[PDB]
């Protein structure tokens, strides 16, 4: 807790991954200039690491409707985790989720201590007391896959969470995804 | 002998402003005119309020503005009766009307939802001018077996034409293609629909894209169909993995897979190469005169797997045409009537097989070797031929002429243009030669007015009366003055955004001549205006320069649009679009709704004076009784090829 | 499963002391042999395929592994896909490759294999493997429909430790007991226990001399090593129940205590002597006082 | 005594600059509470960088970190101003 690394105490995961958002309504009441009202908008990007596509339509009784072109915005990171959960698991069947660790650093391998957090509602090598970590090496410009086998223990909506930190840097990610548990 | 003419749209519309042109030909002093519409048949006096006078100031040209209400009045077209009374004289015509209010567009936040994920949707509501209007709308949500599972009834009054809405997808429900349908409470028959898929999915973390080096396959192409596979994460970054590719042939809606064409290639540095060989494609069917395979299509499904085994993605390019020639040839943007002796402007349309406009492609006609002309960025080529003053149908046949293609590989097509059939076969004509490029609002277009008649009554003609159709309504109607001895007069046409996407121009003159005969000579021309929003809308970045933002980070968004306009926003993880990219809203989709709603059915002209008028969305009724074939069909001529 | 069969044999090799052989056997349940199919394997924490072997395979026909996966240093290869040109509908198609543990760890998670045809993923099958765990199956405890996790575990122990750790919050019972029967099965060993006194009564209304069955993962029937007619003793938690009152069951876990009482004919022997007089200063410390509060 | 060497001076400036911040870190960490999760997630990682950097008495780690923490502090102010 004094090593060249970030602490699980201090990792705040990403969790907010909408599939669509900013379903908002703004009004060009600004002072027209050269005929073109201009609004500046303050938006907060959501946690997902992807490319957002923003679509605007304008309606004016003078000039009508107007499907603005699409406009792309890419949120990314040099290192992060992809927690690939499937749509739904069945309570009490054993599966294997994969944590994919991406390292898009130019030129140096990364050493990570990645860790599946304990969840009472799941049967994992992770206990209230003992944690479940490996320590792994990702080449640069590529991906390391990290198996975690688990067993869902309660129906309804359950939550898997992984955290990883790189050594010597102070980079860290953590994802909190949720999957449907269904009874047999 | 004074003559009064009435000119209206071919088909009127409810609850919207229409316009009709009043004219006094050869009359003296002020002429007061009253105009009245009545239900048909009988009398309801639906609109009489309007009165006007044709002053010698304004060369006796009138403005008609009226709005027909929607009173308690099927399967049989309803009509109306426009009665225009100049002084005491009383002219009238029987026209067709439509219950079609306007348009409706629906927007869904995503293209695809999972059971239990709510679907956001907007109904944009507008009149035939694409202006926001406010009516009452009904909205159904049909499940994939067609059964309305929810409806609401909403008014767009004081909502600036935008109806927000949602629907919570139940937890258990049929997967499949759902539909959202909406109509104006006035007119149930004109329904509007957008779809959305309901499925079970996790989002994919990359997109896959398949691509034939050619937009088609040439049957004699020994190499077979070559295809490049491409994968890249949503965060822009190249993919490593392996990918399974496989082909098939489509006939109509019928689909045969070529099981043997299955290939497993490595996807390296985001890309991969792969091919269907002419042999598999033929064996795969059964080596019939390859010629047989002509007309059918190909398709490729690829499926990539990351080397991590975590995430899969399918994707398929469909209906790649099997063709003997690369290009296609179309005369549907060229009129079907010329004037003997006068130069005929040919608008040849040259599409790639798929359907796309093909740029820079040479074309010319049967006869003359020296005549050539390329295809501007719109897949259009302007060729003009001087025609002979012979009362003989003029058959034209055009043919591609690309170097590096064999004369068998070149593509042709034939059309037949008939001469303009005058009054009493007098040989009096009018031509509008218009320089043809990509017109843009602001740019100024010249309309050459060319007079073709024996100088006998040449001094008589004093003026041209012109009109502009647009989105099937009158956008302007004016006069172009002329002086004797002139055959050419040029019209300065300012071109504003009100012309988009395309406008029609019909000019006509009238006179007495030969043997005391009341005449009408005319001409109609179609011109595309380079489509694009009528005002503007753009959403660029806030921070002029910057590095990629970071998950959860603040970012400033910039919106440049029309003053006072309303914008409605949505941002969508592009990962969705890798599961479904269909049924999105486009402005191009709207222009397409607006053109198919044109009342004008011809590129240009008329068989006779009275056709020019019915071809563009117009009617001409004069005192002297020279009216136009009355219009009683809602849609254009059912395509006869 | 059903569309595919999957038998994953994880055996040690003959002739290190850790290295072994992973064998994967698949058959397609259908009329024709499947087309192109995926084997999506993962290593047990600490292992990674013998390379010299993996090549061999990829040289093979019907099989291929991407250069991309070959080039990596065996150490960097903890998952890996083996593509197949086919899998017979007729008999089992099998193969194997020596794996080597290069890394020393306690608690080694199970590897797993997965199969399917490229076209359709939902028709997969998925077999785990592991050196000790029977089926690569984690240790759970399920009665009827309810399951709960059982992958847990099982210097001087002072006459005072005992006085402490017990009068904790949780503890909802303590007992002496007399191991009577020992029914050993697939999953869980029942240790039917008499209640030779309720040293701390509780939620479970038990009239002493009354039996109550205690359960533990087949995985510790070695470490607890209780034996019939002995006489152990213990305190576990208010949660550890199984089923409903009054036909319950008790679960032996982490926060469950178990501590021999060396028979009274073995209380003589001069080595049990201190304890049979601390155990003796405990129950007696308890019955009477029971707790501080 | 006399005066310190080059290294000696720079090194001790950085450090105190650095410390100067770590001092009023906690105050900051605490303002994140109201702020959107990105702030908290950020400051916590930036905080450690410092404290390890500070104790490591190495220029790089120390400045590099000096700056990390500077930025996020500023992204906090900007934040709390759009809110009164
Ligand atoms: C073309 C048409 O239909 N009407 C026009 C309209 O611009 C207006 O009534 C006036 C100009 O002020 O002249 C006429």
């Amino acid at each position: 807790l004094d090593e060249d690394i970030i602490a699980e105490e201090n990792i705040v995961s990403r969790s907010e991954f909408p599939e669509s958002w900013l379903w908002n309504v703004e009004d060009l009441k600004e002072p027209p200039k050269n005929g073109i009202s201009t609004k500046l908008m303050n938006i907060f990007l959501k946690d997902s690491i992807t490319t957002w596509e923003i679509l605007a339509v304008s309606m004016s009784d003078k000039k009508g409707i107007c499907v603005a072109d699409p406009f792309e915005v890419t949120v990314m990171q040099d290192f992060f985790i992809d927690l690939r959960l499937p749509y739904s698991v069945v309570r009490n069947e054993q599966v294997e989720i994969r944590a994919v660790l991406y390292n898009y650093r130019q030129n140096q391998e990364l050493k990570v201590r990645v860790e599946l957090l304990h969840n009472p509602a799941f049967c994992s090598l992770a206990t209230t007391k003992r944690r479940h970590q490996q320590t792994v090496t990702i080449p640069p410009k590529s991906s390391l896959s990290v198996p975690y086998v688990i067993v869902p223990l309660k129906t309804g909506l359950q939550e898997v969470e992984v955290k990883a930190a790189v050594y010597h840097h102070f980079i860290s990610d953590g994802v909190r995804k949720s999957l449907k548990v269904v009874p047999e | 002998s004074p003559m009064y003419s009435i000119i209206t749209p071919n088909i009127l519309r409810l609850e919207s402003e229409e316009t009709m042109v009043l004219e006094a030909h050869d009359a003296q002093g002020d002429v007061p005119v009253t105009v009245t519409v009545h239900d048909f048949p009988g009398k309801k006096l639906v609109l009489s309020s309007e009165k006007t006078v044709l002053t010698p100031a304004t060369n006796h040209m009138g403005n008609v503005t009226f709005t027909i209400p929607a009173n308690r009045e099927k399967g049989r077209n309803k009509f109306v009766t426009v009665q225009a009374t100049f002084g005491t004289q009383v002219v009238e015509k029987v026209v067709l009307v439509s219950l079609q209010s306007g348009y409706l567009f629906i927007q869904t936040d995503k293209t695809i939802y999972t059971p239990g994920s709510t679907v956001l949707y907007r109904i944009f509501t507008v009149n035939h001018k694409l202006l926001p209007v406010g009516r009452t709308v009904m909205v159904n949500i049909e499940n994939p077996e067609g059964i309305p599972v929810k409806q609401d009834s909403l008014s767009s009054q004081n909502q600036l034409g935008v109806l927000p809405l949602s629907w919570d997808i139940p937890e258990l429900v049929n997967m499949g293609q759902w539909k959202i349908r909406a109509y104006y409470e006035n007119s149930p028959q004109q329904v509007f629909s957008t779809e959305f898929e309901v499925k079970e999915y996790v989002l994919p973390s990359f997109e896959v894209i398949v691509e034939p080096t050619e937009k088609f396959y040439y049957i004699y192409n020994e190499k077979g169909l070559e295809v490049t596979i491409t994968a890249r994460f949503l965060y822009g970054k190249k993919v490593e993995g392996t990918a399974f590719v496989i082909f098939g042939i489509q006939d109509g809606e019928q689909r045969i897979s070529l099981p043997e064409s299955l290939k497993r290639i490595p996807i390296e540095d985001g890309s991969g190469e792969v091919v269907l060989s002419r042999k598999v494609l033929l064996d795969g069917v059964q080596n019939p005169r390859a010629e047989d395979l002509v007309g059918k299509s190909l398709y490729v499904s690829a499926t990539v797997i990351l080397h991590s085994g975590s995430d899969m993605v399918q994707a398929e390019r469909s209906g790649i045409p099997i063709v003997t020639s690369p290009y296609q040839i179309h005369f549907t943007k060229t009129p079907k009537y010329f004037k003997p002796g006068m130069p005929f402007d040919l608008m040849v349309f040259v599409t790639n097989p798929d359907g796309s406009p093909a740029y820079r492609v040479p074309v010319a006609v049967q006869g003359e070797d020296t005549v050539q002309s390329l295809t501007q960025g719109d897949g259009v080529a302007k060729l003009s031929i001087n025609t002979h003053p012979s009362q003989k149908p003029l058959s034209i046949t055009v043919r591609t002429k690309k170097q590096e293609l064999s004369e068998a590989e070149q593509a042709t097509r034939t059309m037949q243009a008939l001469p303009y059939s005058t009054v009493g076969n007098s040989n009096n004509y009018l031509h509008l030669s218009v320089l043809r490029t990509e017109l843009r609002p602001g740019e100024t277009l010249n309309v050459n007015f060319l007079l073709r008649m024996d100088r006998a009554h040449e001094a008589k003609i004093r003026y041209y009366t012109y009109l502009i159709m647009n989105k099937g309504r009158l956008l302007k109607a004016g006069r172009q003055v002329r002086e004797p001895g002139q055959d050419l007069v040029v019209l300065p046409l300012s071109i504003t955004t009100d012309f988009i996407p395309s406008f029609r121009l019909v000019a006509y003159y009238t006179l007495i001549g030969a043997s005391g005969q009341r005449e009408v000579v005319a001409d109609s021309v179609w011109v595309d205006v380079k489509d694009s929003c009528v005002g503007s809308l753009v959403v660029k970045s806030g921070q002029s320069e910057d590095r990629q933002p970071v998950p959860g980070q603040q970012m400033t968004l910039k919106i440049e649009g029309d003053h006072g306009a309303r914008v409605v926003l949505v941002a969508v993880d592009k990962g969705v679009f890798v599961l479904n990219k269909k049924n999105k809203l486009t402005q191009s989709k709207i222009w397409d709704v607006v053109e198919k709603a044109d009342i004008g059915c011809t590129p240009g002209s008329g068989k006779d004076y009275a056709g020019v008028f019915s071809d563009a969305g117009l009617t001409f009724t004069s005192s002297s009784g020279q009216q136009t074939a009355q219009r009683a069909e809602l849609q254009c001529p059912q395509p006869a090829a | 499963c059903n569309k595919f069969d999957l038998k994953v044999t994880i055996k040690p090799a003959p002739e290190a002391k850790n290295t072994m052989i992973l064998e994967i056997c698949t058959r397609y349940r259908g009329d024709q042999d499947a087309t192109m199919s995926i084997l999506d394997i993962s290593m047990m924490t600490g292992f990674a395929p013998d390379t010299d072997d993996l090549k061999q395979l990829a040289n093979g026909v019907d099989r291929y592994i991407s250069k991309y996966e070959l080039d990596k240093a065996f150490s960097d290869r903890n998952t890996l896909i083996i593509y197949l040109d086919k899998v017979s509908h007729s008999e089992d198609d099998c193969l194997a490759f020596k794996v080597h543990q290069y890394f020393n760890v306690e608690l080694i998670q199970p590897g797993a294999v997965k199969v399917y045809a490229y076209y359709n993923l939902e028709e997969s099958c998925t077999r785990f493997y592991h050196p000790e765990k029977e089926d690569g199956k984690l240790n759970k405890l399920c009665r009827d429909e309810l399951c709960r996790c059982a992958e847990e575990n099982c210097d001087k122990v002072t006459l005072e430790e005992r006085l402490d750790k017990a009068c904790e919050p949780g503890v909802d019972y303590v007992y002496k007991t007399r191991l009577v029967k020992v029914q050993l099965s697939n999953d869980f060993d029942e240790y039917i226990m008499a209640i030779e006194q309720t040293i701390k009564s509780g939620s479970d209304e038990v009239q002493v001399g009354q039996q109550r069955t205690f359960i533990s993962p087949i995985k510790c029937r070695e470490a607890l090593k209780l034996e019939e007619k002995k006489h152990y003793l213990m305190w576990g938690l208010s949660s550890d129940f199984w089923g409903e009152k009054p036909n319950l069951s008790y679960i032996i876990g982490k926060d469950t205590w178990v501590e021999h009482w060396p028979e009274e004919d073995e209380c003589q022997d001069e080595e049990n002597q201190k304890q049979c007089q601390d155990l003796g200063a405990f129950t007696e410390s308890m019955v009477v006082f029971g707790c501080p509060n | 005594t006399s005066l310190p060497t080059s290294n000696e001076y720079q090194n001790e400036k950085l450090a105190n600059e650095l410390k100067s911040l770590l001092d009023e870190l906690n105050v900051n960490e605490l303002a994140t509470g109201s702020l959107n999760t990105y702030y908290k997630r950020t400051i916590k990682i930036s905080g450690q960088k410092a404290m390890y950097a500070l104790k490591s008495k190495d220029f790089k780690k120390m400045s590099e970190a000096k700056y990390q923490l500077q930025k996020i502090y500023n992204e906090i102010d900007e934040a709390l101003k759009s809110k009164y």
